[PDB]
């Protein structure tokens, strides 16, 4: 669920 | 190469084209084709490089997490054997990413990063090569586990030290790069206090530096600056 | 073919697993292994079957109204000339939808349709056909144009006179041919009133069958319905 | 825009 990078 | 007969700017033309049809195998294959005629990369053409290859990539880490969560279940207590096709097939997925990883790893190296001499460069693709071995390793149990993490560890270390030095706190790539590390930290490297001072130290130098930005920098460092309060938010 | 070593059972339980993981692709290659298995398929397996293609040709036909939308903008008057990458990369989607519709096809004439003797069965693969017709028609513009539009048509006519004699009016497969035939009419056939006239028909033959239906088939057939209603708002 | 069997 960690949010990386878009 | 299948792309070898076509010229580059009607590559990447094509490139932007599949972006808007959402065809980002064909987007990723345009732009393998725009690397291998051996030039440099814009600023544009490098994000699209890194667009068609996340989509593409994004679509396989997904099946492959939803196959490999089947087959963890099909291996708790009371589970009903079911042969060996869940394991087969979460093999040919993996198989499948592994390859796409490898092909941007080997587009990173031959020669992309070697001949990338601007800080704004050389930090998108040392970032890139620690994304794709990342993502490697969110599959990775044998052998070369640990071989796969060091290598994403370092190459985000060489980019972050040059980041630090060239770019400053707000810039999107920057901010990018410190995020996926500390991601890094979080779901890969099982160190969480590292993942969340980096993303606290990151998310505070950039608010200090927002004074110096137009209204549009702004509204893109900003927005990526979220993801870090997002992330620290689930994290702590 | 490439599946020729793989249990047929195999093959179905990938399916259903390349179907969770969103792989779609994937899902239509193990449903074609299944078919040239060379056994008629149960009522769940022509279901796998359809889904699989459905969502392979359906992300083909959204990128070519991509393409051909930006086409056509590029022969307005005042547009200036951007060269053949646009014309070029919409015939290879295209070319890459009709091979899948041709296989479909293949797969439905070789040997499926005729081995189908059971009305269900018949009538979900003259739909098929129908259907994937109908898609070959959406890009066509050339000297068999009025021959694939007859194709389609003359498959819908056989698998509704079946559907009128052998299923009840409220049966989904049925509905569901009724829906698509007059999406035919109202897209293709350039016939809106035949459309909108279908439409109202099957709804109304259908409202007054519901009383014969359990809680569970009451609920499938007025999903269908719904969509011959909504139809029928944007038509009228 | 036109809906057909899902
Ligand atoms: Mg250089
Ligand atoms: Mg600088
Ligand atoms: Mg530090
Ligand atoms: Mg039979
Ligand atoms: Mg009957
Ligand atoms: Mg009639």
């Amino acid at each position: 669920r960690s949010l990386s990078f878009e | 190469g299948a792309m070898g007969s076509m010229e580059r700017a009607s590559l990447i033309q094509k490139a932007k084209l599949a972006e808007q049809a959402e065809r980002y195998e064909d987007m990723a294959a345009f732009m393998k084709g725009a690397v291998e005629k051996g030039e440099e990369l814009s600023c544009e053409e490098r994000n699209l490089l890194s667009v068609a290859y996340k989509n593409v990539v994004g679509g396989q880490r997904a099946a492959w997490r939803v196959l490999s969560s089947i087959e963890q279940k099909s291996n708790e207590e009371g589970s009903e054997e079911k042969g060996p096709e869940v394991r087969e097939y979460r093999e040919k997925v993996e198989t499948e990413l592994q390859g796409v990883c490898d092909t941007v790893l080997g587009l990173l190296d031959s020669h992309l990063i070697k001949e990338a001499g601007d800080a704004e460069s050389r930090v998108f693709y040392l970032k890139m090569k620690g994304d794709y071995y990342r993502y490697l390793a969110e599959v990775a149990t044998g052998d070369d586990k640990k071989r796969i993490i060091d290598s994403a560890r370092s190459a985000y270390q060489e980019a972050m030290d040059i980041s630090k030095k060239e770019m400053p706190p707000t810039n999107p790539i920057r901010l990018g790069l410190a995020l996926n590390f500390s991601v890094f930290h979080y779901e890969i490297a099982n160190s969480p206090e590292e993942a969340i001072s980096l993303a606290k130290t990151t998310f505070d130098e950039a608010m200090a530096d927002l004074h110096t930005l137009s209204e549009d920098s702004y509204k893109d460092s900003t927005l990526i600056m979220q993801l870090l309060r997002d992330n620290l938010t689930l994290w702590t």
